[PDB]
């Protein structure tokens, strides 16, 4: 492989690339765009080191702290029933509606696994709301608490619309502890200096800094109260130690230790108060649009790779004649029970076939008897088109053709050309149909035909028959060309018994469907059951630039009208 | 952006000299507010123009060599890697 076959397929394979391509940038866009959008605060703590402080900050001492003053354990969710749902709703710009809850006791089902109890408020109006547990259903007013069922609720200035509804956890206070301690970081910045950098992430900017600032500020009072603990403790004693000259000395001491407790100062500091960034920090959409990009392009690439290296179709007439198999045609798709060559006699499959009528008449001179077999490999791979349409082409030329349908097992000729069923092929070879009988004119063709007949339950066993080379010594007298439409020669045997009555046998290769091992099997079966196969005809050709680049020529061929 | 950066080197320069005040202030801040025997009140007194004096002449650890002007010549756009590189890529 080269640069020009690689250029080749990928042009050839445009369309899967950009499906798949396309398919995984929509998704990476959509991941980026209804992802919720997770912000950061950060506070900045200045120590008078700074080792030891980190640990302590996230303790569940001082973040235990911040769940009870916040009532963190209180968990709500606006409800939407899909996993987009609330990406999508932001777009739209729907502002989320929150609600304030100061008070909430569940009735702490606390079963093997949910720990977690939680119930549904329905929002009703700006005042009053509902509440479905497990169905049952409670309604609240804002203000009057709520004390029925074992439920306590107490919800303040109700934020929404009515209809919305919010899923209302009491997460157990560990649980709490370990959502913000997971989001919670604590930095040094300068890994001497005595400033802490507090950074906290979620998905509400205004609630972030709130928590945030309660950290800080627990740690803030606890910081300074141990400083203010030491002379505490030293007041505190001489308080109890206080009994005239050393008692006035005592005074002197007992307001210098009241001054320093009522300083307090920690180490620790702050010196900036939480505030939010903004600008959320993920999903970063650059990153995930731009792998979404690069994952869809390897991943098209690689499939455009396997599918090359596994494929083992023809691509080229040439595939065939490395081995030394003649190829009289090749026969593009035509993409426009009708005759093509009389549908559309100036189509571009038509012109091919003109060519293999030309190729035909130098190819079928010294040959035996102007009878012609067109079989192949493989079903459905244009044998009864080639055929049928040769015959077409032959015909127009002023030549008498007969067209015989010896196909006994699938042939539908009769149907293609307009038939009287009765009396096909099977009926004379059984003996129960005459030669003149059975032979009847396409109207729209010029050549005549004997159809398949009633399907015979022994096909091959009745082209065996004498009479078989009967009909054709008969036909060959009467008619210039005798085109015989036979089964796959991989499939049965119908056409190594036929091809022994015929002067010219020509096998015909289905473009990506057929092997050249395929078609050279399928040769020699014939050699060695005495039929000599002419040549090959390659069918359905589709133009293709990886044969343009690997070969030469893509073998398609060119159109040539005047347009009017 | 000079008038920013002799700003910024001016609040920093007023901020520093008040910070290591303010663990006195701090302490001057509740003495005030501890003000009401009489000999300790005395004893209050020497310590209330200490924190007084002591917060006045807390001024150190930062002074400006040199305030802020502006380079004429602008950092960016590189003309002439921009240009080279335009070369180059082309
Ligand atoms: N080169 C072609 N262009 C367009 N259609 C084709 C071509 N070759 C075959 N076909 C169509 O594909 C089908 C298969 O042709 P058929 O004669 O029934 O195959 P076979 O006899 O080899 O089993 C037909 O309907 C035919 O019209
Ligand atoms: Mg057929």
């Amino acid at each position: 492989i080269d640069l020009g076959r690689v250029i080749g397929e990928l042009i050839d394979h445009r369309k899967l690339i950009i499906s798949i391509t396309s398919v995984f940038t929509l998704f990476a866009i959509l991941y980026a765009l209804l992802a919720t959008p997770i912000y950061e605060t950060d506070a900045l703590i200045q120590i008078e080191q700074s080792a030891p402080e980190t640990a302590l900050l996230q303790s569940r001492m001082i973040l235990g702290k911040t769940i009870d003053d916040l009532n963190l354990q209180i968990q709500i969710e606006q409800k939407y029933f899909p996993v987009i749902g609330r990406g999508l709703a932001r777009l739209m710009g729907e502002k989320p509606g929150n609600i304030d809850i100061t008070r909430l006791y569940l009735p702490d089902s606390d079963d093997i696994s949910n720990n977690t109890p939680s119930i549904i408020l329905t929002v009703k109006d700006k005042e009053n709301y509902s509440i479905n547990s497990d169905g049952i259903q409670l309604n609240g007013v804002v203000g009057t608490l709520l004390n029925e069922k074992g439920i306590s609720l107490l919800v303040n200035e109700i934020d929404a619309k009515p209809g919305d509804q919010f899923v209302i956890t009491q997460l157990p206070r560990l649980k709490a502890i370990s959502d913000l301690l997971k989001s919670f970081s604590v930095a040094d910045l300068g890994k001497d200096t005595g400033m802490l950098t507090l950074t906290l992430t979620g998905d509400n900017p205004k609630r972030i800094s709130h928590i945030l600032d309660s950290i800080s500020q627990n740690y803030l009072a606890q910081n300074i109260a141990r400083q203010a603990a030491q002379d505490a403790k030293s007041l505190e004693f001489l308080n109890q130690q206080l009994p005239r000259a050393v008692y006035l000395q005592l005074l002197n001491r007992q307001q210098e230790l009241n001054i320093a407790k009522s300083s307090a100062i920690g180490n620790v500091r702050i010196i900036d108060n939480a505030v939010t960034d903004p600008n959320p920090v993920r999903p970063k959409k650059t990153i995930i649009i731009v792998i979404g990009v690069v994952l869809g392009l390897i991943v098209s690439v690689v499939l455009v790779l396997f599918q090359v290296f596994l494929r083992r179709g023809i691509e080229s007439p040439e595939q065939l004649e490395e081995i030394g198999i003649n190829v009289y045609a090749s026969i593009p798709i035509s993409e426009w029970d009708t005759l093509l060559a009389v549908g559309n006699p100036a189509d571009l499959a038509v012109e091919a076939i003109r060519g293999l009528r030309t190729s035909l008449h130098f190819a079928m001179m010294e040959a035996k008897n102007n009878v012609l077999m067109i079989s192949g490999a493989s079903p459905s791979a244009g044998m009864t088109f080639i055929s049928s349409n040769l015959a077409a082409t032959i015909a127009i030329t002023g030549k008498k053709v007969l067209f015989i349908d010896a196909d006994l097992r699938k042939g539908y000729a009769h149907k293609m050309f307009g038939h009287k069923n009765d009396k096909g092929l099977s009926e004379f070879l059984s003996g129960q149909a005459a030669a003149e009988m059975i032979i009847d004119k396409v109207e729209g063709g010029g050549f005549d035909y004997i159809g398949r007949g009633q399907i015979p339950p022994n096909p091959a066993e009745l082209l065996m028959h004498p009479r078989f080379e009967q009909l054709l010594n008969w036909a060959s007298q009467n008619y210039d060309l005798i085109i015989i439409d036979t089964p796959p020669i991989l499939a049965v045997t119908d056409a190594a018994i036929i091809g022994r009555y015929a002067g010219t046998c020509l096998l015909v290769a289905r473009f990506e469907k057929n092997t050249v091992k395929e078609i050279d099997v399928s040769m020699k079966r014939f050699e060695q059951s005495g039929v000599v196969v002419k040549g090959c005809i390659l069918n359905g050709v589709v133009k293709k630039a990886s044969s343009y680049y690997r070969y030469g020529h893509n073998h398609y061929g060119y159109s040539y009208y005047d347009k009017k | 952006i000079s008038h920013i950066l002799d700003s910024i080197s001016q609040n920093y320069l007023a901020q520093n000299i008040a910070r290591q005040a303010a663990q006195d202030a701090k302490s001057l801040e509740f003495l005030n507010q501890q003000l009401p025997g009489r000999a300790v009140y005395l004893q209050l007194l020497n310590r209330q123009q200490e924190l007084n004096i002591a917060k006045s002449s807390a001024i150190g650890n930062v002074r400006i060599i040199d305030n802020a002007v502006t380079d004429p010549n602008p950092v960016r756009p590189k003309k002439t890697i921009i240009i080279v590189i335009g070369v180059v890529l082309g």
